C-alpha cells in the first residue's frame, strides 16, 4: 500500500535522464488521493432476541452484503481499509448452530 | 364407561417417565446418595440431534470436547464426530 507510492516515481525518473526525447512526462493528480478515485470498497439490532423464521431470512441478506468488502446490517466489516486483510464481525448472541 | 384401564405397554409417554423416575428413585434408595442422576429431559430428542450435528459440521459442541439409556445410544454417534 505505502511501498507502491516511492518505487513509481523513481521509475520515472530512470526514463526521463535515458530518452532526451521524453517530453512533459505526466505528475500524478492530488484529487485523486483527496477524492476516492482508486479504492470504491470502503438500525443495527441484536440477532439473538429474534424469532427463528426472521433470523434465517436476515442474516442470509445481511452477510451477502458483507461479502463485498462493507457492512451489512446484522454482521459488520471490520475497518481496515487496506491490505489483503479483511475480518468481519457477526453478532456473538447468534444461534451456535447457524453461526458456525 | 370410565376405561378399560391400561396395560403396562398400553400405559406410555407419561407412565414411561414415571417408570423412569421410580426406576431412578429405587437406584437412588439402593445406593445411598453416591450417584447424583441428571435431568433425563433437557436434552429431549431434537436438541440433543442438532448437538451432535454440529460435531459432524467440524466443530465441538455442548456435551464434547477436544431417558437415561440415551448415553449408551450416544457414544457410537459421538465417537465419529469427534
Amino acid at each position: 500500500l505505502q511501498q507502491s507510492l516511492e518505487l513509481k516515481r523513481k521509475m520515472l525518473r530512470d526514463k526521463q535522464n535515458k530518452k532526451n526525447s521524453g517530453q512533459h512526462l505526466p505528475i500524478f493528480p492530488a484529487w485523486v488521493y483527496e477524492r476516492p478515485a482508486l479504492i470504491g470498497d470502503f438500525t443495527a439490532l441484536p440477532i439473538g432476541t429474534l424469532p427463528l423464521a426472521s433470523q434465517e431470512s436476515a442474516v442470509v441478506e445481511d452477510l451477502l452484503y458483507v461479502l463485498v468488502g462493507v457492512d451489512g446490517r446484522y454482521v459488520s466489516a471490520q475497518p481496515l481499509a487496506g491490505r489483503q486483510s479483511r475480518t468481519f464481525l457477526v453478532d456473538p448472541n447468534l444461534d451456535l448452530s447457524i453461526r458456525e | 364407561g370410565h376405561r378399560e384401564e391400561p396395560y403396562l405397554t398400553e400405559a406410555g409417554r407419561d407412565a414411561f417417565d414415571k417408570f423412569c423416575r421410580l426406576h431412578q428413585g429405587e437406584l437412588q434408595l439402593l445406593a445411598g446418595g453416591v450417584l447424583q442422576a441428571p435431568q433425563p429431559v433437557l436434552v429431549k430428542e431434537c436438541e440433543l440431534v442438532k448437538d451432535v450435528l454440529n460435531v459432524l459440521i467440524g466443530v465441538v459442541s455442548a456435551t464434547f470436547s477436544l431417558p437415561e439409556s440415551i448415553s449408551s445410544l450416544l457414544s457410537e454417534v459421538a465417537e465419529y464426530g469427534t
